[PDB]
């Protein structure tokens, strides 16, 4: 089945370096947009990233752009988020969600309600 | 602990679901492909009806 | 400006007279007179011998105005006959005293060139607005009718004209000239200008009522959309025949003498004339109206010359504006002048089912679908 | 314990998948390989029902093989006469936003239901010779999604809730209530026994349920997107499913796992619906392209196309004698092919 | 416009050669 | 006999047609629209003798790409907007670049201008070199310290509408009332009668 699972994430001081991947199974990588959600510890899940089927059209919340980068590796069915410079305030558990639908530039995935194409998280300690 | 209580849902499914007795794939692929050749001539998709026989004519 | 069945009349009566008057005796002559001559043209009486008298020109003549006071000579021998100085012929005589075109050679082909593609291009569009269900709606009704008037209104012109030619030019030819004053009398006559004048009107109300359902969508108001076309065939079709039909019982009561082409009462052309022009006006007022809503939909969309271009371009043929564009937007009788008012008339017919068929995205893309399943 | 028992949940999901690899031997193209092909199947549009205002949602066949309901979105419940084209019933909704509609297979009543959250029955065998409101189910909190008739006093709906219901319509409650999908359920089939039921959801999975205990019996895990569409073979022991990853897919209960994938390179847009003909040999399927697929179930293999429609086709049905099928469409067309 | 005027100078200009035959015969 | 019992099948027929010409009367007649911010709560209001059927949507869950298909042939979808923002950013792309819903326009509504007033900078760091479009008028007797972050917000907005050339469908920023959703309408069904005629 559509199974995505997150490594990486931990404990790092104020600023640093923290890189996520996310390993994808059960579907054909390149057909989907993927996107990066996070959960603040008291928040709802929030938006974060996201990169197009081939890797063009990149997109990010304001709040942590110019310092996070998504890419994804569609022969290695794997996605990543490098993150540099880390604030406090990016304590949280991060998702990677995947669309729900192929060759689509729609995607309508935050909800809190079980989505089906998350994963299962990793915690990020800033 | 919300996760809690809809792990042990989830657990106790896959548990008792993963206990039923399975067949060959070559057994139960055969008795589909049985079923249709005792029904092919009562398919009127499958065989065209003679014009006479068709309602919708 | 003269007819034919007026001077073909005053013809016979000069025989008529002519023959009577050479029936009654003359002075006599010493003896020998020139044989009282009544020719299909000239009539003339008893001739005295030795007598070269020239004669004047007839009064049924046409061009009596250019030559009131001329004469054609004419010998009398002494033998009462005719002079035979002609070898070919026994009468001999000289009455020359007594006595453009490729203009229309070149205008007639585009004006029946363009009725021919019009009539062609329209079955084809209309077939297809039929053929495909998928056409179906309000608006494709509105030109299918549309489509429908102009067809019948390019089949007037050419039964009217065809007409004309054979009646006249074929019969003029083979001298069916009595045949020929049968159908002007005949009411062929009528009935085929008053076809024509009918197919005429309800050709610039199909073109009123194209316009009044255009502003009636984009200012919409309640409309039962069944009861509202019945309010249009009932103008398409219906107010054409309601002046046509009053101009046709005018035209016969009073003035019905040649034809019905003669014009010669001024105020009994407005009651077909008239009618038109209101549908001129409006249409122009609709065009107005129409383009200042496409262009303010494009000064909210911020260059306005290329996408207005050509919905001002692709407008005219539906509303028929060009008529009053060409009155004022452009000596008066002129080759430019009657070769604009004409091509673009007569090719309207084939630009309404080229801009509103054969290129319309519904309609190509139903014929890319049904090519698909093909 | 979050880990010990996500621990264990990914130890009994690996058994589960070792076992059905066990099962595997040899696959359903390899069986059926030495078989006739079914060949080019030409079918045409012999009626075509032209009554509904807005898009249409759903349909459903009568068991006489006759009559028909379609469901529409302008709020109208509309009872065809598929023989003569005439229209029976025409039953105007509550609320306009319908997405589904059921025909009870004694002919007596016809259900309806969309975002309004409820189920209602109508009936029309009634001496007062008018179709009115028989009951209204409510208790669902997401949209019905599917409805079916077990007979004229149980129904089994879906809804955009994540569940399953089994109605009691006497006493207008829910007798049973089938949880464990974790998206919305978009559509369910009845088996030929009416003991089970298979349901697909957003979330790439079909669940068989139990109808009389309430509980599931196996999920089928085989697409990668949401199942909008699903249906049991005629022999009952098979069903079909199509997503909106642009295939379908058939699945054994007995084997309990997939047996082929029906799919090509040029489609790329979602099953909309899906079902089988009389003997099972060929499984129709409804896409986006506006187009209704004929593919044959022992061979993966696109016997024909159903190409009439002009936009989305939304719903799909063969009759219970297997005489002809009656596609919807967004286009607010009934099309019915032979 | 419609140019009935042409539907009438069609007319006049062959009804003058229409009456320039009938003459020219009649002369002959 | 069947030729009798076929009479009083297509009398019942001809009694349906006659009540469904009715029906798609007001059914054309009426302009939906899809409130987005019982399972389902409708409004009903009228502007200038123009019904307006507004269909707020109420037990559903958060997940709408489901049950949003069922508004794609509805006049407009009015969008209210009070990270919050983002979220809604996000949304309405979601709305704008569906395979559905790239025919239906959308009213937004940029809602709060009274308490953007009373108070953004953090979760838009883009909002520094950001300066009020003159093209654009302002409210008088305003400071351009809340009008510059509400002219921001609609250009946010408008940075999505007019990305996609892809369908029929028309963006309506607007500031909070009733006729503003009747001006728009007006708009939308011009600018579909407009296109059948290929002037737009």
């Amino acid at each position: 089945q559509v199974q995505l699972q997150e490594s990486g994430g931990g404990l790092v001081q104020p600023g640093g370096s923290l890189r996520l991947s996310c390993a994808a199974s059960g579907f054909t990588f390149s057909n989907y947009k993927m996107n990066w959600v996070r959960q603040a510890p008291g928040k709802g899940l929030e938006w974060v990233s996201d990169i197009s089927q081939s890797g063009a059209s990149i997109s990010y919340t304001g709040s942590v752009k110019g310092r996070f980068t998504i890419s994804r590796d569609n022969a290695k069915n794997t996605l990543y988020l490098q993150m540099n410079s880390l604030k406090p305030e990016d304590t949280a558990v991060y998702y990677c969600a995947r669309c729900p639908a192929p060759f689509t530039r729609d995607c309508f995935d935050v909800t809190s309600t079980t989505y089906a194409y998350r994963g299962q998280g990793t915690q990020v300690t800033v | 602990t919300a996760s809690i209580a809809q792990a042990r849902k989830l657990v106790e499914q896959l548990k008792m679901e993963a206990n039923i007795d399975r067949i060959k794939v070559s057994k139960a692929a055969a008795d589909l492909m049985a079923y249709c050749e005792a029904h092919a001539k009562e398919d009127p998709l499958l065989t065209p009806v003679p014009a006479s026989e068709n309602p919708f004519r | 400006t003269v007819s034919l069945w007026e001077t073909v009349q005053k013809w016979r009566e000069y025989r008529r007279q002519c023959q009577r008057s050479l029936t009654e005796d003359p002075p006599p002559a010493t003896d020998l007179f020139c044989n009282r001559t009544f020719d299909e043209y000239a009539c003339w009486p008893d001739g005295e011998p030795g007598s070269f008298v020239n004669v004047s020109c007839p009064w049924y003549l046409p061009w009596a105005s250019s030559v009131p006071q001329g004469h054609v000579y004419r010998f009398c021998t002494a033998e009462g006959l005719w002079l035979q100085k002609d070898n070919s012929s026994l009468p001999w005589r000289d009455l020359s005293e007594c006595e453009p075109e490729e203009q229309l050679l070149f205008l007639y082909i585009i004006y029946t060139v363009g009725y021919a593609l019009s009539f062609s291009a329209l079955v084809i569009a209309s077939a297809i607005l039929l053929g495909f269900r998928h056409l179906h709606c309000t608006r494709n009704y509105i030109h299918l009718n549309l489509f429908a008037s102009f067809i019948l209104r390019a089949l007037s012109v050419f039964i009217k004209d065809a007409a004309l030619k054979w009646m006249y030019s074929t019969a003029a030819q083979q001298h069916q000239w009595d045949g020929l004053l049968s159908y002007q009398d005949s009411l062929s006559c009528r009935l085929v200008f008053l076809l024509m004048q009918y197919c005429v009107a309800a050709n610039y109300y199909w073109l009123l009522v194209e316009g009044v359902y255009l502003y009636t969508l984009l200012a919409f108001s309640v409309f039962s959309e069944q009861w509202i076309f019945r309010l249009y065939v009932s103008i398409g079709w219906g107010v054409p025949l309601l002046f046509v039909v009053p101009w046709g019982i005018v035209k016969y009561l009073y003035e019905d003498e040649g034809c019905w082409t003669r014009n010669s009462n001024m105020n009994y052309w407005l009651i077909i004339r008239l009618p038109i022009l209101f549908a001129i006006g409006v249409n122009f007022l609709i065009f107005v109206r129409v383009i200042c809503i496409v262009v303010s939909k494009l000064k909210a969309n911020l260059d306005i010359k290329c996408r207005l271009a050509k919905s001002t371009l692709t407008l005219i043929p539906l509303l028929g504006t060009h008529e009053v564009i060409f009155a004022f937007v452009m000596g008066t009788l002129r080759f430019i002048k009657l070769f604009t008012e004409l091509s673009f008339t007569s090719f309207q017919g084939l630009m309404v089912a080229i801009l509103y068929c054969f290129v319309n995205n519904e309609v190509q893309l139903e014929f890319r679908k049904s090519w698909e399943r093909w | 314990e979050l880990d010990q028992l996500r621990q264990e949940a990914e130890q009994l999901k690996n058994q589960i998948r070792d076992a059905r690899k066990a099962c595997a031997d040899a696959t359903l193209s390899q069986i059926t390989n030495n078989i006739d092909p079914v060949g080019r199947i030409q079918m045409r549009t012999r009626r075509t029902l032209r009554g509904h205002l807005a898009k249409i949602y759903a349909m459903h066949w009568g068991t006489d093989s006759r009559l028909l309901v379609s469901a529409s979105q302008d709020g109208k419940l509309i009872i065809w006469d598929s023989y003569t084209t005439n229209k029976v019933h025409a039953i105007p909704l509550r609320s306009s936003w319908v997405m589904t509609c059921a025909y009870a297979p004694s002919g007596n009543y016809v259900a309806c239901g969309g975002l309004d959250n409820i189920c209602s029955i109508y009936n029309l065998k009634t001496r007062e010779g008018n179709v009115r409101v028989s009951r209204e189910l409510a208790g669902h909190t997401g949209y019905l999604s599917c409805c079916r008739f077990l007979d004229d006093n149980q129904i089994v709906t879906s809804s955009g809730d994540t569940t399953c219901a089994l109605w009691d319509i006497e006493t207008g409650q829910q007798t049973t209530t089938f949880t464990g999908h974790t998206g919305d359920v978009m559509s369910l089939s009845l088996a030929p026994d009416t003991r089970l039921f298979v349901s697909g959801a957003c979330d790439a999975s079909a669940k068989l349920w139990d109808v009389r205990e309430g509980m599931c019996r196996q999920t089928f895990t085989g697409h990668e997107s949401d199942i909008n569409a699903i249906c049991f073979f005629p022999n009952g022991n098979a069903f079909a499913t199509g997503s909106d990853d642009a295939t379908c897919r058939l699945f054994d209960l007995r084997a309990d796992q997939e047996l082929m994938t029906y799919s090509h390179d040029n489609i790329i847009c979602g099953i909309t619906s899906v079902s089988f003909s009389k003997s099972g040999r060929l499984l129709l399927a409804g896409y986006d392209d506006f187009n209704c697929n004929v593919w044959d179930a022992l061979k993966a293999d696109r016997a024909g196309v159903l190409a009439g429609h002009d936009n989305r086709v939304s719903c799909l049905g063969v009759t219970d004698d297997g005489m002809a099928v009656a596609t919807g469409s967004w286009d607010s067309f009934l099309k019915i092919w032979n | 416009f419609g140019e009935g005027t042409f539907t009438s100078d069609l007319s006049k200009q062959m009804e003058e050669e229409a009456v320039r035959l009938f003459i020219e015969w009649l002369k002959n | 006999d069947q030729r009798n019992e076929e009479k009083a099948q297509r009398e019942a027929n001809k009694k349906i047609e006659k009540q469904l010409q009715k029906d798609k009367q007001v059914y054309r007649a009426t302009h939906r629209l899809l409130l987005l911010g019982s399972g389902i709560f409708e409004t009903k209001f009228q502007v200038d003798k123009v019904n307006f059927h507004m269909f707020d949507v109420g037990a559903q869950r958060d997940e709408r790409r489901k049950w949003i298909q069922c508004f794609n042939d509805v006049t407009a979808i009015i969008f209210v907007v009070a990270n919050r923002l983002q979220a809604a950013l996000k949304l309405f792309d979601s709305i704008w670049n569906n395979k559905w819903l790239r025919d239906t326009s959308v009213i937004l509504f940029l809602n709060k201008q009274d308490l953007l007033a009373e108070k953004i900078e953090d979760y838009f760091p883009e909002f520094a070199r950001y300066t009020t479009p003159e093209d654009a008028t302002p409210e008088p007797g305003e400071d351009p310290r809340v009008t510059r972050a509400k002219y921001f917000i609609r250009d946010e907005f408008l940075r999505i509408s007019t990305a996609s050339g892809d369908g029929r469908h028309y963006c309506y920023p607007h500031f909070t009332n009733i006729r503003r959703v009747f001006n728009d309408c007006r708009d939308i069904i011009q600018r579909m009668h407009l296109r059948q005629y290929e002037l737009l």
